[PDB]
């Protein structure tokens, strides 16, 4: 049980990353920061889609 | 392959298996209630789960005299979804009886439905504030069971205790200080809470605390004494 | 008529007014109880508390009866304060800064929400909060004082500000109303009070309000305040930390000559003197400091380990014998000298021990008069007792209780009187 | 005196010396048993109907106001022109008060031990009035009001 | 139904299967005492064509 | 202002005539006028909160809330303008000539605009919109009306030809 | 997307099979177990045995 | 000497002796919860008073 | 104005509920539509839920709070579907939405806020 | 439970062994299931018949 367990959560973490990196590709206007403490991630403008 | 042991208390049965496990004397065999599995050994035997149920979460978490026995009758305020007390109705089996109170509808209809079923379970679908309309129908339960998230249990389990318990009888309340207060301390709020059940004539017993099963919940046993 | 009283606990006690006992314990369901106010026909009170709730407890029926009824929209702000304006609607003031108006209505979907939140311009180095609520009547408004040191004059209707004012440094820490509305004083905690008027024919016409007067008249600070206007006097009655009361007037309040209701009032005594020896003996908050004079040196002290009463009647007759009585036991002890120490010795008794004792006198060393709480004279001999002539109740004894109650009584060597505040004084031999 | 019972096998009217002392003499004893139960055991039993239809409608109308079987019952609930009866409800109580008959019910006072009591004591007429075991009739009636309550 | 039972229904439930053994006081006390669904008319109408149906 | 801070001061002496107070945060406020005789008229200011509460407030006697209402859905409300009229845009240059606007226009924050008919807004009280414009992707920012009641120019502040 | 659809299917089917073990296992309590009496006395003689 | 019998005081005064995994207090006298209104909470007193004379207002 | 509806908010929590929708709209950190709300429930990674309180039939948003309450998971309502809509950014009237799990977001703290505020509001 | 499903997975309910194998291969989701069989989809044709 404890397996399965950390077997879900390695799971859940690569499945997150990759649905951002599929919502990265539709539509907006985009913009790049970088968390000081050394990560990656990203932040849209705002604006309503039609 | 699987082996019984009898509890403290009677129909309750720990089946040292492929797993320990917690399991009752089944009433009628091969019927689920809420998908939940079985075990024989022929005898068919039927689990609770710690989590679903609360009163699972007693025997597990170990109480000295719960007031329950085969052949008695005890009353269950909050009986949604019908599964704790469809097991008390396991547990009391053929001779004793249960009277199950509610009054939400969902759990309404589910209960009812396990009452078309089994026959010891007696159900009253009412707002459980005024025990008239269910004193038409119910005499001299002898122990009880309040499970019930209202913040006034004190004032309804004191009702109900003038109006239908046994002398010298057995109450089992629950307590969730995260619904009465949600911001002060577990025992803090228990022990208020006594407190009022103390002046309402109801003389305690125990309480324990339900760990590694539920979020500071804890299970108040006590007795009526001398009283009406 | 009842009184009720909310302590620092999680309970209200209402209390038992012929005896001064705590008639009933009526625990609230949620937390520790900060503020309570009852509505209109004394019908419904309501308490709020820090949990971030207003607690509804119904009382109709009699005294004692004290059910649950209703708990209101709940939020994460600390109540501090809450008034009435009919059976409809529950103003209350809390440390968010704010004010939110609930409503409390029969046979409306609207039960139990709170339907509006007002807010407060806010310091800067602190975190404020409303102190005080209270709702005027004629011209529909509400009234607030806040901690920033301001007035605020909303209107309820709407739930919108008509008039501010930065009267007072400091916190405000009361308001009160005239009846009819037209003066509003507030009393802040730097000592002061102001007076807000709206009395002539164009303010009135405006509805405006502009602050008439104001006056300083304490040691320490202010407390509370409290207004009455009828046809006998007109006054407000306002008490201050510096441990004492001041009565000033309400159609004068720049004019009428202020009194000062002193410090202590002896209607309480505290000390007792005896020539046996050439002593006094001061009885306190649970605790019996004696002299011996003649200069003069200290000689016991009695922390009574046992009981958390304030040891209300207390006696030394001649000799060294002491009787000390509660409302709820009693304490009886033997005394004997040594010199600079003493010594006390507890006798031991059922029936001192358990029984009420309001006052109580010495006819000798060894007979003495038990008055207790319920109006009854025992004699003890160090279980003996006698009759009384009842006294009528009228309906004034039906609507306040505690007026048919023996009050005093004096023993010399034989005979003893009894007096009743009804205006009853009667003669014993015992 | 007169005291009431709502039976789960019907309706039933009974008669006690003297009311509130006889409760202080009641709560010391515990006279919930036998004993008492054949001291004031019968005035009237009247077994309802065994149609759930009208059991329900009973029911429903107990739960709201008097009943038709219980005007059955004040034909001779009286023998003096207000004679007092202990209910266990305050609303049927004021019902009893202010409908025809008009005359006195002692309301919700401290005789709950008292109807505790015969609750008690009522097992031990299973023979007496209605002669079976009831807690069938009791489990078919709460279907018939649950089934009638909830839509379904 | 459990419910339009009589006298002459136990009779006949005689000239049928049998009284005698008891079965007939057996179904009419369990009609008085079962709790299942009093079955409406549709139902009816349909359980009875399906019994007529597999008789036939 | 500050919170709900709407603060008024008489010009052309620099005086503090009178301010009045919203709650939640002021964004944004425009002005109204009604004609009631020959040269007699009052003013009535209007405020926007942020969530959509709507106050109406007259100058003529001092702060007195005429009536408040709520914008049919608005979540993040920054800018009002009314028109049809006089404003303060269009503004008149003799007594006589002030009129009454006509049309009252909330822009949102998603480029929603909710377009009110005063006459029958005043009336019903949480009205519905005339109409709602839907066309723009950003914020709002200018809100402007003809001088003699047809057009609404709106404009954006984020993007090129907006 | 397909990715996103795998990776999610496999993630749920290891969620049910924890939940069916956390429900066919059964672990131990240990909470606050107190016990009420009436005498001091008698409370100071108390042993869990006894 | 004098400092250990105050905390034997407080030995006596006491109400709870834990026995391991297990624990004990018993139940208050009659009179004194039905004749006492019960004690204040100290902190939310505590609370209201510090915040009526922080060092916020020169006070004394 | 809908008494099926029960746990409806007030003014200020309206306020705070629909600025941390206008947050997690630009964070892309949330899922719209009834029906991907349900999906997300049942993949139960849902942090909390929304619910308009004005869509008329009032049953096509009152499908959720069974399973809500069988994951223990908060729901709030807002009383009006075009204000969440534009509140979330899409043109059509929106009555449901979900915020989802992201512990890498700079709204986790206002989340968490209004969370234990819809929490103590649910009891 | 029908009711507590969601409107995708009703537009799936039937071909769920497709679907599954479909899944666990990475190909290409199976669009009708069980609700070819109404009047409706009975009415329109092909890439129509999806929609």
């Amino acid at each position: 049980v404890k397996q399965h367990l950390q077997r879900e959560t390695q799971l859940k973490q690569v499945q997150q990353r990759m649905d951002a990196q599929r919502e990265l590709l539709k539509k907006g206007s985009k913009k790049k920061i970088v968390d000081s403490s050394g990560k990656i991630s990203f932040k849209w403008k705002k604006q309503r889609k039609r | 392959k699987v082996v019984i042991e009898p509890h403290r208390h009677a129909g309750v049965y720990i089946a040292r298996g492929k797993e320990d496990l917690l399991v009752t004397k089944n009433m009628a065999p091969g019927e689920s209630v809420y998908g939940e599995k079985r075990i024989s050994v022929k005898v068919e035997y039927r689990v609770w789960n710690p989590f679903r149920s609360k009163l699972a979460a007693g025997i597990m978490g170990g109480l000295d005299e719960l007031f329950i026995a085969p052949g008695k009758k005890v009353l269950y305020l909050g009986a949604a979804s019908g599964t704790s007390v469809s097991h008390v109705s396991d547990v009391v089996g053929p001779e004793g009886v249960v009277y199950a109170v509610e009054f939400s509808h969902r759990p309404g209809r589910e209960l009812i439905s396990m009452a078309k079923k089994r026959p010891n379970i007696i159900p009253i679908i009412e707002d459980a504030r005024h025990p008239q309309k269910y004193r038409m129908l119910i005499g001299m339960v002898d122990c009880v069971f309040a499970d019930v998230a209202q913040p006034d249990q004190a004032r309804i389990i004191a009702l109900n205790s003038h109006m239908f318990l046994k002398d010298q009888g057995g109450v089992v309340i629950s307590i969730k200080a995260n619904c009465i207060d949600s911001t002060v301390d577990a025992e803090t709020v228990f022990a208020r809470e006594v407190q009022k059940l103390r002046e309402e004539r109801i003389k305690p017993l125990e309480q324990l605390t339900l760990e590694p099963y539920e979020r500071d919940h804890c299970i108040v046993v006590g007795r009526y004494m001398r009283s009406g | 008529l009842r009184l009720f009283s909310i302590g620092g606990s999680t309970v209200v006690t209402e209390w038992d007014l012929a005896t001064g006992l705590p008639l009933r314990n009526y625990d609230c369901n949620s937390g520790v109880i900060w503020s309570i106010s009852i509505n209109d026909s004394q019908d419904k009170l309501s308490v709020g508390c820090d949990n971030g709730t207003v607690v509804l407890i119904d009382i109709s029926g009699g005294p004692g009866v004290l059910e649950h009824d209703t708990i209101l929209m709940r939020q994460e702000a600390r109540v501090l304060t809450l008034a009435w304006k009919k059976d409809d609607f529950v103003i209350g003031g809390c440390s968010d800064g704010r004010i939110r108006i609930w409503s409390a209505q029969k046979n409306d979907e609207n039960m139990g929400r709170l339907l509006h939140t007002m807010k407060v311009d806010k310091a800067k180095k602190e975190s404020t909060l409303v102190w005080s609520v209270i709702y005027l009547p004629r011209t529909d408004q509400i009234a607030s004082g806040d901690s920033t040191g301001s007035i605020k004059f909303w209107d309820f209707q709407f739930a919108t500000l008509n008039q501010s004012f930065k009267a007072h440094d400091a916190d405000v820490l009361c308001l009160t109303t005239d009846t009819d509305n037209n003066y509003v004083f507030s009393a802040g905690v730097d000592r002061k009070i102001f007076q807000f008027s709206q009395n002539t024919n164009k303010s009135q016409k405006n509805n405006r309000w502009v602050n008439s007067s104001n006056r300083l008249l304490h040691g320490n600070d202010i407390r509370a305040i409290c207004a009455y206007q009828s046809k006998g006097a007109d006054f407000l009655v306002s008490g201050g930390v510096e441990k004492t009361l001041v009565i000033n007037s309400l159609t004068s309040f720049s004019n009428g000559n202020y009194r000062k209701m002193p410090t202590v009032e002896p209607y309480s005594k505290n000390v007792l003197v005896n020539k046996e020896q050439r002593l006094v003996v001061s009885w306190s908050e649970s605790t019996v400091k004696i002299w011996t004079m003649g200069n003069y040196k200290l000689v016991c002290k009695l922390t009574l380990k046992d009981d958390q009463n304030i040891s209300t009647c207390s006696l030394s007759p001649d000799g060294q014998v002491l009787v000390v009585g509660r409302p709820s036991t009693t304490k009886v002890f033997h005394l004997q000298p040594v010199g600079n120490k003493l010594k006390v010795t507890k006798l031991d008794n059922d029936l001192l021990l358990r029984t009420s004792t309001k006052l109580v006198k010495f006819i000798d060393n060894s007979k003495i008069v038990i008055c207790s709480c319920e109006d009854d004279v025992f004699i003890v001999d160090l279980p003996q007792e006698v009759e009384l002539l009842e006294v009528t109740s009228t309906k004034s004894s039906i609507k306040v209780p505690y007026i048919n109650r023996i009050n005093h009584l004096e023993v010399d060597q034989n005979i003893a009187v009894i007096s009743r505040g009804c205006g009853v004084v009667d003669i014993l031999d015992l | 005196a007169y005291v009431l019972t709502e039976t789960s096998a019907g309706y039933a009217l009974l008669k006690a010396s003297d009311k509130i002392y006889k409760s202080s003499s009641l709560i010391q004893d515990l006279d919930s048993s036998d004993k008492v139960l054949k001291e004031f055991k019968i005035a009237a039993f009247s077994k309802f109907n065994s149609a759930a239809n009208a059991l329900e409608e009973a029911n429903s109308i107990i739960e709201g106001k008097v009943s038709s079987q219980l005007e059955k019952l004040l034909e001779e609930i009286k023998k003096d022109k207000k004679s007092t009866l202990i209910v266990s409800e305050t609303k049927l109580a004021n019902a009893i008060n202010k409908l025809g008959l008009n005359f006195n019910v002692v309301s919700d006072a401290v005789t709950l031990d008292i109807y505790r009591a015969i609750k008690e004591y009522l097992p031990e007429l299973l023979p007496g009035m209605s002669d079976n075991d009831l807690s069938k009739m009791s489990l078919g009636l709460a279907h018939s009001i649950g089934r009638h309550k909830l839509k379904f | 139904d459990k419910a339009s039972l009589n006298d002459d229904s136990l009779h006949d439930l005689a000239a049928l299967l049998n009284e005698d053994s008891g079965i007939a006081q057996r179904v009419i006390d369990n009609a008085r005492i079962s709790m299942g669904q009093d079955i409406s008319e549709t139902d009816m109408e349909n359980v009875c064509v399906f019994a007529q149906r597999v008789a036939s | 202002g500050n919170n709900g801070w709407i603060n008024i001061l008489h010009s052309t002496s620099g005086l503090w005539l009178m301010g009045c107070k919203i709650e939640g945060v002021i964004t944004d406020f425009c002005i109204d006028y009604q004609p009631i005789s020959r040269g007699k008229f009052r003013t009535i200011l209007i405020a926007v909160n942020a969530y959509g509460e709507v106050w109406e407030f007259d100058l003529n006697k001092n702060g007195h809330v005429i009536r408040r209402w709520k914008d049919q859905g608005g979540v993040g409300i920054t800018k009002i303008q009314v028109g049809g009229g006089t404003t303060t845009t269009c503004p008149a240059l003799q007594i006589s000539k002030i009129k009454q606007n006509r049309w009252l226009a909330v822009g949102s924050e998603s480029g929603f605009v909710n377009l009110y008919d005063r006459n029958n807004a005043m009336t019903s009280s949480t009205p519905t919109p005339v109409a709602a414009l839907d066309q723009l992707t950003t914020t709002i920012s200018n809100l402007q009306f003809s001088p003699d009641g047809q057009i609404l120019c709106m404009a954006s502040r984020a993007v090129k030809d907006a | 997307t397909q990715d996103s659809n795998y990776v999610r299917t496999l993630r749920q089917i290891e969620l049910k099979k924890l939940e069916k073990g956390a429900k066919q296992l059964m672990f131990k309590s240990s909470g606050n177990h107190t016990i009420f009496v009436d005498s001091r006395e008698k409370m100071n003689e108390f042993t869990p045995e006894k | 000497i004098k400092t250990k019998k105050r905390k034997t005081l407080k030995n006596l005064r006491k109400d709870s002796v834990k026995r391991g995994k297990f624990r004990v207090q018993l139940l208050s006298t009659t009179q004194d919860s039905k004749t006492l209104p019960p004690k204040k909470e100290s902190s939310i007193i505590r609370s209201k008073d510090r915040w009526l004379n922080r060092k916020a207002l020169n006070k004394g | 104005p809908n008494p099926k509806a029960f746990p409806l908010a007030d003014a200020a929590l309206t306020q705070q509920i629909l600025d941390v929708v206008q947050q997690a709209a630009n964070l892309r950190q949330l899922k719209k539509g009834a029906n991907e709300a349900t999906k997300t429930l049942n993949r139960g990674i849902s942090e909390f839920i929304i619910m308009a309180a004005d869509c008329e039939p009032i049953e096509i948003l009152l499908h959720l709070p069974l399973l809500c309450e069988d994951k223990n998971v908060p729901y709030v309502f807002v009383p009006s579907r075009v204000a969440l809509g534009r509140a979330c950014g899409v043109s059509r009237p929106v009555i449901a939405a979900s915020i989802t799990t992201n512990d890498a977001s700079a709204i986790k703290t206002q989340i968490y806020a209004v969370k234990d505020k819809i929490e103590t509001l649910l009891i | 439970s029908l009711a507590k499903s969601p409107a995708s997975t009703i537009q799936i309910l039937g071909a769920e062994k497709a679907l599954f194998r479909a899944l666990k291969t990475k190909h290409d989701t199976p669009k009708y299931g069980l609700l070819y069989h109404a009047s409706l989809v009975g009415q329109a044709t092909g890439k129509n018949k999806g929609k």
